[PDB]
Parts: C-alpha cells; structure tokens; sequence
C-alpha cells in the first residue's frame, strides 16, 4: 500500500477503465474526418484532444495508440489531415525529427514511444479480424517513416 | 575570493546560493508592471538552471548534479502563482527533457532509455510530491478551468515519458477501474425525484443512469454477482437499445433514400450501363467545391467561434462531446433527434468496452486469477466472492454479452456503414492484446532493442 | 481549537528560531574548549554554563517536533474540505444554470452544422452536357452547372435573403425549361 | 495467517500519515548530534573512538558549525516556499469563485452566436429543399 497510493501515477491504460473518457476521444476522431474544413481547424481539434486527456486522466501511451487505430481506417481520403494534425501535436518530434533519406540517419531518429506501439502492433497477426486490417495499417505506418515520425531500424529490428 | 573559509563541501553551499537567488527573484514583482515583471523573474531562474547543467564537470562529484537539479526545478513549480503562468513557463521543461533522464551521469543517455527508478533517490521524494499537486487538481472537480486541465495534462505527460514504459509505477499495475467518471454538471441537476414517475422518459433516463452506474462504472461487480442482479438490467436495457437502434435505422435510411432515389431518377434519365455502385460519402455536393464566396462564409465562422473559446473570459465550459446525465431535458434531446448521431455513438462505444470484459472475465481463468491478486492484495477481508467456477452463473453472463453486441450491435453496423463497424471490431481486438499484456506484466515492452 | 494550515505553519518558524539560538550558544563553547592557545580560566568558566543550556536545548527540540505533528494534522484536514464544499457559497444559481445550458445548446447545434456539410449533402441530378467532339472522354467529378443556375444557388446561402421570394425564382427557372 | 478489521484500518492510517521531508529530517540530525555529544562531556567520556561524531577539532567542529547554519537556511527557505504556495492556491480559488459569481455580462455574447448559428441552418435546410424539388420533376 505504500507504493500504490503514494508512487503510482493515476492514469488509465485500458479502454474499460475509463469508458467515458475513451468514448469521447474516439467519437471526436470520427467527427474530425467527416468535416470538410480540416486545415483551418487543426488546433481547434488539438486543443480539444488535450482537454479530454486531462479532464479524464487518460494515458499518453494509449492515446497515441487510439489515434493510430482510428486514423488507419480513414487513410485513403484523409491522409493529409492525419499528418497536419500530428505535426502540431506534443507527440511530434520537434528537435530529433531526423529523416529516412540518408544512409547514416537511419539509426538516429525520434519518438521511441511510437516505435514501441507500432512494433507491438505489426508483430501480432494471429486473429481473423487482425488479418483483414493489416494492409491498411501497413500503409499508414509507411507514411510515418517518410515524414520522419519514427526511425527505420527501430521498427525494422522489432518486428517478427 | 575575499572570504577563505569555504572549508566545507562547497557544492552544498552553492545550492543554497542558487536556491535563495530563485526565491526572491520570483517574488519581487513590484518594480514595474506585473506582466513584464514576470518574465524578468522567470528568466533569471532559467539561466540559473542552465548554470547547473553546464557546470557539472567542475563540482566535486559527477553524481551530485542530479539531486541539485531536481531540487531547483521542483522549487519553481511552487512559486508559479497561477495555471496561466505555468503554461507559459512549461516550454522550458518539454525542451530539456533529456536532461532529467541522465541522472547521475555526466555523459547523456542515447535516446529512449532513462536512468530513473520510482523508488530510488531523485524520485523517492519528488514523485510523492508531484502526485500531491496532481491530487489537488483532481479533487477540485467543480472549480477547474480549461487552463487547469491543460496544467494537469502537461504534468502527467511529463512523468509518463520520464519513467520507462516497463516500470512498475507506470502502466497502472493494479488495474483500478475509475469511479469518478461523471460527465455531468452540478447546476442542472434538479433534486433527482423518484416520486412522480408518470411519464416514461424519466425511468427511461433513470435506468439509463442505472445501466451506467452498475455496468459501465463496475464490470467486476456485474460478473461476480447473483442471478437476480443480472435480471433487472436485461429487462431495462432491452427497452433502451431498441429505442436507440431504431433511430439509426431512420437516420441511415435518410442517406440511402436520398441518393438511391436520385440514382433511380438517374437510371430513368440516363441509360448507359447498370448504374449500381457502392454507397459512399456525398463529399461536397456539386457546387461547394469551387466557391470562394461560399468558403469565406464558413471560414470566417470558425474564426469567430475559436476566438470566443480561447479568451480569458470563457474558461468555464464543458467539452464538445459531453453527454449530460442529470439534466433529463437535455439528455432526451441529445439522443432522440436524428441529426447529431454522435451522442448515441458514444453509448455504443461505452457499451462495447465493458461487454468485451464480461466475456473475458467469466470464460478465461488467468484473467480471474489476476483480479484475485488485485482485490485481495489491497482489501484482504473483502466482501464479494469469486472463489470457484459458479457453473450456474456462467450461462447468464455470456448469453447477455453475446446478445447485446454480437447479435444487435455488430450485425446492425455491418449492413448500414461498413467503415464504423471496422473501428469497433479493431478497438475490441486491441483491448484483449493489452489486457493479456498487463497480466504478464508488460514484459514484451522490455525486449525493445536500440541500435 | 481549530487552527488553519497557514497559521500553524507560520508558528513552526517561530519555534524554529528559538532552537537555533540555543544551538549556536552551545557550539561556540565547544570551540573555546578546542583553542590551541587557550587560557586556564576560560576552560573553567565555560563549563559552568554547559548543563543549563543542555536541558534547554531538549525543551526546544521537543516543541519543534510537536509543532511538526500539529501542522501535519492541519494539512490533511483542509484537503478533505476541497471540492463541492467551497462552491457551496454562491447565491446566484439561476445565472449559472442558464449559462451552462446555453453553452450545452451551442455544441449540440455545432455538430448538426458539420453533419449537414458532408454527410447529408444533397446534390444536383448530374445531366451530361457535351459540345466538343475532340475530348472523347468525360469524368463526372468536374461537371460545373449553368451560370443562371449557379448564381441563384450562390446567393441563396448568402445572407439577408428571404425564404419565400427565391422559391418563385426557382419556379422562374423551373418553368422556363418547361416551355422549351 | 488471518487479519482482522482492526488490523486493516491500522495500516490504512499509517499510509495516510506518512511523510518524507528531506530538509526537516536533516536538521534534526544536527540537533541529535550535539545532545549526544554534550551528554558525554557532562559524564566524562572523551576518547579516540569513532562511534560518536568527533572528539576535538578546531576546523571540523566549526565544520559542524557551518553545517548547523547551512541546513537551518535550507529548512527556513522550505517553510517559506510552502507558505507562498498555499497563499497562491487560495487566491486562484477565490478569483475563480469571483468569475463564477457574476456571469451576467458574458451571457449576451453566447446568445448572439447561437441565434446566428441557428440562422445558418435555416438557409442550408432550405437550400437542400430547393435543389431536391428541381430534380424530382426531371
């Protein structure tokens, strides 16, 4: 009890622990892709996402996962809103945004928390709803390596 | 140099010199105007902190610089006299986030790893103190502004990326389901009367609260319960979902009878081939695509509505997706009229998250043995019982779980809109990948290798 | 009696200064015991002052600990009061219960505006118009209608324009084709 | 190996009243180090043993005099830091209760937009009933 109520951060990983908090974050990204004005309103949604992520004490390592799992179902039509929303965020690498177009800059990269989530999500292929959505998730990941969001050898070394 | 009697550990003295220099410079704000005396006090502290990091090779030890640097940074967060002056300082913290992780090491860590443990010296007394600041903003649940929550998000996101992802105080180890989740306003609640229940929409709204207060708040109380406690939900939940899912039958038929009776009048007008295509989004109709006068009508409305919701007079407002529970006049008006279709898509996302746990709790056996050690380690003389199979109980949970989602939710959305149905099936599939990861102890996130 | 956290914390600094003075008065006596060129009379005089200060230091370091405990119980007493008890002092409920109600009616109709731009979005019946025989292919995504039909539809969404007057202007355009 | 109801609420209380405080616990190390030192010189024991702090020095006893003055200022500045942090939270709790108190001059700004945004739906639902009737004939 000394390390549960005095050292443990009060944040909620799973989608069942705070079902009101993740029920609003999901229904916001459904709205953000059914809106014809999504380039004047990048910070009109990015100031809303940071207001549900702090009212309800949601985790940042899971909110990055829920963002990358609703975005990959709308990646055909809206794929330039998904990068424009994610370039202004506080999860975009600001100082270590190093690119995958050099031969020595394939090691030095940025955002090793999203290098843990995609390498965990591409290494699972043992279900029958996970198989019908692996192609569209692999396209969404391949846009992120181009813009410099993640490294190459962070994803290459940690897939099955 | 004029004094010669620094016979002590001089690095203990220089910390006190650096501590008093921050305290008076943060309080002295009477020399000029208050807004521009702030950045004269804030700046003298920021050069004081960078003075510690650069002059870290010249002190007595390499390891001692980490405890001075966490001491001075924790002092500044007390003297910041507002949430508004905390947000304008906080870009100093998010930029030098690689300075915190290199604890007791003069050469920096590479990227990704951190030399920080939750029960060791720099975080032994600071993590207990920074959780007290976060408990203050959380307990104050009726006088919180939008600058308060932004203070709360940027502070817990500072600590989540400070500690490793496989760290015992970092992944919600004992899985605590939240009970303070109340998307509700205090000032619209009118006495919660249960006496004059003449209209049917009251106990509609009241048992909507009860299916919220007893399923979604607590799924571990629902599964390990009696056979009559599951009987008053099902006789009330089935009038609820068959009044909601008959509205989206009438909302999606508005879209279908719009375009098909245009295409049948296009098959009547133009006869070229069998014009039978898939129903997709009517993107921007014919004329709103290239209309710079129609565009500036809308693009100036999203500039007025953003300036209202940003100034320091409107900082007391609910979220945009907030579904009000106490106000029974606003709750019935959000779910019934067929033009929002987001306040009743919040209920289906809320329902399919707990119902997914009702299946995995009753059926599996390592899941029930995990929640043994979660309740019995914190409350050893507990109240509810779980101890064995309960074969008379297993037949009722799985027959209400598989009916309410697999037989009414997931077979309705596969016909109406097959893009939203692909989000529910992926979100429920991703939850069991992480629940199984928590039971193990998040130790597949430990083998992540850095080149 | 009931004390506040602010008053109990400021009283701790008063008892802290009393412990400092007896601490410094003892420490200089130990210094003059350790002088190398020390005199015979000062080592006899200083030791007589010693037991009177020793039991005085204990009575000050005990009250320091006793006021470290009384501020800890006053700290926790003010945290249980926070929340909905501080805002139970306002005397204007009708002004706030209509301010939150006119904001909850605002976001409900902002979603209805977005749900009328892309997701319902009624369009024209695209009737093909072909004049040049040198293109030989047509795409039904860049069909732009007639300017007499566009300028009527342009000014309808434009402001300060009646709902019943332009209905005849539609009927002006509708019956114009019905003659021809 | 069972527990009791009394035995659970005795550990539910020790956690709730547990504090770690590095400036305060370091000052009482100095107050403790001198009372055991002036205790033995009253009795008569003074030897070359390392169980106590030190025997007799000019420099290192004055080093204890420096330690008694350094940790006093660290404790004094920390009580002042807890003083100003409590004063600031009471001010923002009062000015938020002042901003919640009036709420009358900011009400006409919302009802302008909500009567303007309800006007913009009146045109589009009339525009989508204008284009819907010209397509129904042909």
């Amino acid at each position: 009890l000394l390390k549960k109520s005095k050292y443990e951060l009060k944040k909620y990983n799973l989608l069942v622990e705070n079902s009101v908090g993740y029920g609003q974050l999901v229904a916001l990204l459904i709205l953000a892709y059914y809106d014809p004005d999504n380039f004047s309103k990048v910070s009109a949604y990015l100031k809303e996402i940071y207001h549900i992520m702090g009212k309800y004490s949601l985790d940042s390592i899971r909110t990055l996962d829920v963002i990358l799992n609703v975005s990959s179902q709308f990646i055909t039509e809206g794929y330039k809103f998904f990068i424009a929303l994610l370039r202004k965020s506080d999860s975009w690498p600001s100082s270590h945004v190093a690119n995958n177009s050099n031969y020595s800059s394939l090691n030095e990269g940025g955002n090793m928390i999203a290098a843990n989530i995609i390498s965990f999500n591409l290494s699972q292929y043992n279900e029958e709803v996970d198989k019908e959505n692996y192609e569209r998730y692999m396209d969404m990941c391949c846009i992120l390596l181009k813009n410099g969001f993640v490294n190459f050898y962070s994803i290459w070394d940690n897939v099955k | 140099e004029k004094n010669i009697s620094a016979i002590h550990d001089r690095d203990s003295l220089i910390d006190i010199i650096l501590k008093r220099f921050i305290i008076d410079s943060m309080t002295n704000a009477i020399e000029d105007e208050e807004e521009n005396n702030l950045e004269k006090g804030l700046l003298n502290s920021c050069i004081g902190l960078d003075f510690v990091y650069n002059s870290r090779f010249n002190r007595s030890n390499p390891a001692s610089w980490g405890n001075t640097f966490f001491e001075l940074f924790s002092t500044i967060i007390d003297l910041l006299n507002s949430p508004s002056t905390f947000l304008k300082f906080w870009p100093y913290a998010e930029s030098r986030i690689e300075w915190f992780k290199m604890n007791t090491s003069v050469e920096p860590v590479s990227l990704g790893e951190s030399n920080l443990i939750s029960y060791k010296q720099p975080l032994y007394e600071k993590l207990r103190h920074w959780n007290d600041i976060l408990a203050k903003l959380e307990n104050n649940d009726i006088l919180n502004t939008v600058k308060h929550y932004n203070m709360k998000y940027k502070l817990e996101n500072f600590l989540s990326e400070l500690l490793p992802i496989n760290e015992e105080s970092n992944f919600n180890r004992s899985a605590s389901i939240s009970a303070l989740q109340e998307s509700d306003n205090e000032w619209n609640r009118s006495a919660r009367e249960r006496e004059s229940n003449r209209s049917s929409d009251v106990i509609f709204a009241a048992d909507y609260n009860f299916v919220f207060y007893h399923l979604i708040i607590c799924p571990i109380e629902f599964a390990f319960s009696d056979l009559e406690y599951k009987n008053d939900v099902d006789r009330s939940l089935s009038p609820l979902l068959d009044a909601i899912l008959e509205i989206e039958e009438n909302f999606y038929s508005k879209i279908k009878m719009n375009n098909r009776t245009r295409y049948s009048l296009e098959e009547a007008l133009n006869t070229e081939y069998y014009a039978n295509y898939d129903v997709m989004t009517p993107k921007l109709p014919v004329y709103m695509k290239h209309s710079n006068a129609m565009k500036m009508d809308r693009n100036e409305f999203w500039a007025n509505l953003q300036n209202i919701k940003e100034s320091d007079d409107y900082t007391l407002r609910p979220t945009i997706m907030d579904i009000s529970l106490s106000n029974t006049t606003c709750l019935y008006k959000q779910l019934t009229q067929e033009d929002d279709d987001y306040y009743r898509k919040q209920f289906i996302l809320q329902l399919c998250f707990t119902t997914n746990l009702i299946r995995n709790l009753i059926s599996s056996d390592e899941t029930r043995n995990f929640y043994k050690s979660c309740y019995l380690r914190e409350n050893p003389l507990s109240d509810i019982d779980f101890e064995n199979l309960d074969e008379v109980n297993k037949k009722r949970g799985l027959n209400l779980c598989s009916y309410i989602c697999d037989n009414r939710v997931l077979k309705f959305y596969k016909i109406k809109d097959p893009d939203f149905y692909r989000v529910i099936r992926k979100l429920m599939s991703s939850d069991e990948k992480f629940t199984t990861a928590k039971i193990d102890g998040f130790k597949e996130f430990q083998n992540f290798r850095i080149s | 009696e009931g004390r506040t956290y602010f008053e109990s914390l400021c009283e701790e600094e008063q008892s802290l200064q009393e412990s400092q003075t007896h601490l410094l008065n003892i420490l200089d006596i130990l210094s003059v015991l350790a002088d190398p060129r020390s005199s015979d009379d000062l080592l006899t005089e200083s030791l007589k002052k010693l037991p009177d200060l020793h039991r005085e230091l204990i009575n000050s370091s005990i009250r320091l600990r006793y006021d470290k405990y009384q501020t800890r119980e006053a700290q926790l007493l003010e945290d249980t009061k926070t929340g909905r008890d501080v805002a139970a002092g306002v005397q204007n409920p009708k002004s706030i219960s209509e301010y939150y109600s006119t904001f909850e009616h605002l976001n409900r109709d902002t979603l209805r505006y977005i749900n009328l731009l892309k997701r319902l979005s009624v369009d024209l019946a695209k009737q093909v118009e072909v004049s040049d025989p040198s293109v030989t292919v047509y795409e039904m995504d860049k069909w732009v209608p007639s300017e007499k039909l566009q300028g009527i539809l342009e000014q309808y969404c434009a402001p300060d324009t009646d709902i019943r007057g332009v209905d005849a202007q539609i009927k002006n355009y509708l019956d114009q084709i019905k003659m021809a | 190996m069972p527990l009791s109801q009394k035995q659970i609420d005795q550990v539910r209380t020790k956690v709730h009243y547990s504090e770690v405080d590095t400036p305060f616990n370091k000052y009482l190390d100095i107050l403790g180090k001198v009372t055991k030192l002036t205790g033995s010189i009253i009795n008569g024991t003074l030897s070359n043993d390392d169980s106590k702090i030190e025997k007799l020095t000019e420099q290192n006893i004055s080093q204890l005099k420096e330690s008694a003055h350094l940790r006093f200022l660290d404790l004094q500045s920390s009580i002042d830091t807890k003083k100003v942090a409590d004063e600031n939270w009471e001010t923002c709790q009062q000015e938020t209760l002042a901003k919640l108190e009036n709420l009358k001059d900011k009400l006409p700004d919302i009802k302008s937009i909500h009567s303007k945004l309800l006007l913009r739906i009146g045109k589009l639902q009339g525009l989508y009933d204008s284009v819907q009737v010209i397509n129904r004939e042909v």
